[PDB]
């Protein structure tokens, strides 16, 4: 219905600016750090694919904790508990069927009680001002995925897995905007898979060139290469399954022609 | 806290919570309490109070009622809206000895096209326009209200709930079950309000989904792959459906004009891809000469 897709573009476009989390803020965290963010996010892909929430879930749950952490400061054996209670947020925000705040305390091997769940949720929906829907790299690829020619559909899906990627490493991703991260994402997809570039129609409709994408583009690739090492690895695990075509079975290109 | 308002009187249950008419003790403003109760060691604050809240807050429109604050406790959740007169389902069953005018008819059909073009246009899809959930005050705006069962959606849309639209409202692709439904149905349901506008009574009042789709088919035809390529192969389409023909929409909305009668019938398009957006029917010639008279109160 690309009756309103130049609209929402538009208006996602400003409102990631708006949504977007500090930058700086692990800098000032006293206790928590980017890798034990790094295990967070991973633990969640994990939450993720076991009540079989869509992506877009997992992707508004780091969202919201990344901007609750940018102001809120947060001793290590709470962070989990800001991680569950993002959860419940998104899930209640995008799901058909939220699993239930029974699931989130179970799923935590009763680290947390279901009032201090309920508490946090309740504390994320202040820091955040209950701003909840906020524009994500997933809102941004699948608006690029109307580009391709035709559909590639291990394109869409490697797209999805960089895209996810990005989420796990706070530095460098949390620099780069949502809008940004897909182009690259879905940039190095393309390219991987069939050879092809940044369309000259997605330049047209985001500004986005392969020079405003380089940037994110040299770090996205360096993520993708050493993804087999990485200490996180639930999303490739996970875009292992026939779902996202196993494409996190394909190679990395050796190099990127930039 | 709750302070400063003085509860005036209750005004109904919509999709979740309560509804009052408050006042402001200190400013005088008149204002809809909508009071959501909490209850912890249950699921927390519910998805409809968490939908409605964030959506809300990103759609200031002069059509969409405007969420004014939230006051929010440990026990209770408030939302604190601009207030309005009734609804237009309560001024409806009002204006029913003489109806409502045409011109108040068109200016609220293009009212409500404009705030529907704003939600569309910011990826929210309301999901549930009926009479009910439209306010009318005292100055001729008339607002959509009620976003409990509102979503964001995405673009290409996904899947999202079947559960959606109340009955006689509901569009063909939802009764039909097609896996993928958008912003064509909030305006399948703007069609039947002014269809029902004009004619003061509802357009497809079912008792059922096979009584619904039956009464649209009645209607309209029973749809085929002419029509609408596609629906012979929808999940709940049926072989053995009646084949009705279409009645000639003079006779479905007697009283309208041949614009209005062209702008019902881009509505009610079976096909939703062909259904009129929002945006495109505020051009419609039937607006030309579209003003804002101020009802009777
Ligand atoms: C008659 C008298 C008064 C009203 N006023 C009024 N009501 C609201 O929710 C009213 C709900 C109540 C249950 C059915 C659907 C509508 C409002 N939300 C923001 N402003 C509101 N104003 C409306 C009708």
């Amino acid at each position: 219905v690309p009756d309103y897709h130049e609209d929402i573009h538009t208006y996602l476009r400003e409102m990631e600016v708006k949504c977007k989390p500090k930058v700086g803020y692990m800098k000032k965290q006293p206790d928590i750090t980017n890798s034990m963010r790094a295990i967070l996010v991973d633990w969640l892909v994990e939450v993720g694919e076991e009540y079989k929430l869509q992506n877009e879930t997992l992707h508004l749950a780091v969202n919201y904790i990344d901007r609750f952490l940018s102001s809120m400061s947060v001793l290590r054996g709470k962070l989990q508990l800001v991680g569950t209670a993002a959860m419940l947020l998104a899930s209640k925000f995008e799901e058909i069927y939220p699993p239930e705040v029974a699931e989130f305390v179970y799923i935590t091997d009763d680290t947390y009680t279901k009032k201090q769940v309920l508490r946090m949720e309740h504390l994320v929906l202040k820091v955040l001002t209950f701003d909840l829907a906020a524009p994500t790299v997933n809102q941004f690829l699948t608006q690029y995925f109307l580009h391709q020619q035709p559909a590639n559909c291990k394109v869409e899906s490697l797209a999805m897995f960089l895209g996810e990627l990005s989420l796990i490493d706070a530095d460098p991703y949390l620099k780069y905007l949502p809008s940004v991260i897909a182009g690259a994402a879905f940039h190095l997809a393309l390219y991987t898979v069939t050879g092809q570039s940044w369309p000259e129609s997605l330049i047209r409709k985001t500004g986005y060139t392969l020079e405003s994408l380089k940037p994110c583009l040299m770090d996205l690739h360096q993520t993708y290469l050493k993804a087999p090492q990485h200490a996180q690895q639930s999303i490739r695990e996970k875009y292992k399954n026939s779902k996202y075509h196993g494409v996190s079975l394909l190679n990395p290109p050796e190099t990127l022609n930039l | 806290s709750m302070e400063n308002f003085q509860k005036v009187e209750k005004i109904g249950e919509g999709t979740y919570g309560v509804v009052y008419k408050a006042r402001n003790k200190l400013t005088g403003e008149v204002v809809a309490l909508k009071k959501i109760r909490l209850d912890t060691e249950t699921e927390g604050v519910p998805s409809t109070a968490i939908r409605e809240i964030s959506l809300l807050k990103e759609l200031n429109h002069p059509n969409i009622v405007k969420l004014l604050d939230v006051i929010h406790t440990e026990n209770k959740l408030y939302l604190v809206f601009e207030f309005l007169h009734q609804d237009l389902k309560k001024f409806m069953d009002a204006s029913a000895l003489t109806g409502i005018p045409l011109p108040l008819i068109k200016s609220y059909l293009f009212q409500l096209l404009q705030g529907l073009a704003f939600c569309h246009s910011h990826r929210v899809l309301h999901r549930d326009l009926k009479p009910q959930n439209l306010l009318i005050n005292t100055e001729g705006a008339i607002k959509l209200a009620d976003f409990g069962l509102a979503r964001a959606f995405g673009v290409p849309v996904r899947t999202y709930t079947h559960e959606v639209v109340t009955l006689w409202y509901r569009a063909p692709e939802i009764l039909l079950g097609c896996k993928y439904y958008s912003t064509a149905v909030d305006i399948w349901s703007l069609g039947c309000i002014f269809a029902e506008m004009v004619t003061r009574r509802a357009l497809f009042p079912g008792d059922s989904e096979i009584d619904q789709l039956f009464r649209i088919f009645r209607t309209l035809g029973t749809p085929d792959e002419v029509v609408w390529p596609g629906v012979t192969s929808m999940p709940d389409y049926k072989p053995s459906f009646p084949k009705w023909a279409r009645q000639d929409f003079s006779k479905v909305v007697p009283p309208l004009d041949e614009d209005g009668r062209s702008l019902l019938s881009q509505m009610l398009h079976y096909d939703p891809n062909k259904r009129i957006s929002a945006k495109a029917a505020l051009a419609h010639p039937f607006f030309q000469d579209v003003t804002k008279p101020v009802p009777h109160l």
